[PDB]
């Protein structure tokens, strides 16, 4: 985390940063990681 | 009131305790030396309700609407006066202990309560068929009263929890003030006519209201007054 903290203060160059730190404007399609527990009986987390 | 149906005019008969006729016999028989049955009660029950119910009948000179109440000694319905009474009856209405201190003061318990015309020819086919998914659901939930208790509602299924929602909004439902309970109740009485029953709890089962809070439907009429209630609180 400090790394990354370290190296984005710098190559703050859009271009540069085009690789993944860049952020879409369209943002025409999003995903969603979802972790839910694999075993039931969690209560209401899994639906939380 | 044989002598009114004989002639043809429609009576209206409510006798009151039924049990209370059937309990003085016991104690009738205990002095006449009778060998006692069951708990204590005369041998000559059966008998002594047949001559008393079968007068109670609807002929073909008249008709007798007959409306009759039964005490159930503690809290038994296996108890031989109302055992008896059950056969002699065209349509029954439990009312239960547990269903009247949730503060449902009809108290009526829908699965153990019968009727025989209830028949799509006699009834309608819309009431029969609202009745018969009303009791469905209810039934559904006292299948899932223990996971509910232990487990809690999160393990039950999605269309589960939604039938366990319908079915205590509909126990919620069947509550209704009346116009004589205004003594210790504030609710003013409500009349709610049955085409006006069917059509709320049809409205119910389809999906109207599933929004609403459960407590809404506590002390109302129809449908509309719990829907206009919920608009009364935004």
């Amino acid at each position: 985390r400090e790394v990354m903290a370290n190296l984005t203060a710098r190559v703050v160059g859009a271009a540069r940063r085009g690789t993944l730190l860049e952020k879409r404007e369209t943002v025409k399609s999003v995903a969603l990681l979802v972790v839910t527990p694999d075993r039931g009986l969690c209560g209401s987390l899994v639906a939380n | 009131a044989e002598y009114f149906r004989d002639e043809g005019r429609d009576i209206l008969l409510f006798i009151d305790n039924i049990f209370r006729f059937v309990q003085a016999g016991s104690e009738v028989s205990s002095l006449l030396g009778r060998m006692p049955s069951q708990v204590g009660y005369q041998p000559t029950l059966g008998t002594e309700m047949g001559e008393l119910q079968e007068r109670i009948t609807s002929t073909k000179r008249g008709s007798i609407t007959s409306m009759q109440a039964v005490y159930v000694p503690a809290d038994d319905y296996t108890d031989p006066a109302p055992a008896t009474v059950f056969s002699h009856l065209d349509a029954t209405i439990s009312l239960e202990r547990s269903i009247a201190e949730r503060a449902i003061f009809p108290a009526v318990d829908p699965l153990a309560s019968t009727s025989r015309i209830l028949d799509p020819n006699i009834v309608g086919e819309e009431h029969y068929r609202v009745a018969q998914e009303v009791k469905r659901v209810l039934q559904r939930y006292k299948d899932l009263k223990d996971i509910i208790a232990i487990l809690g509602m999160e393990e039950l299924s999605d269309e589960d929890k939604l039938t366990v929602q319908r079915a205590r909004k509909i126990e919620l439902f069947f509550s209704q003030p009346f116009t004589v309970a205004q003594q210790f109740t504030g609710r003013p009485g409500k009349y709610v006519p049955v085409k006006k029953t069917v059509e709320s709890f049809a409205r119910l089962l389809n999906g109207e209201g599933d929004h609403i809070p459960e407590s809404f439907f506590y002390m109302q009429g129809d449908f509309d007054d719990v829907l206009a209630a919920y608009e009364a609180s935004q």
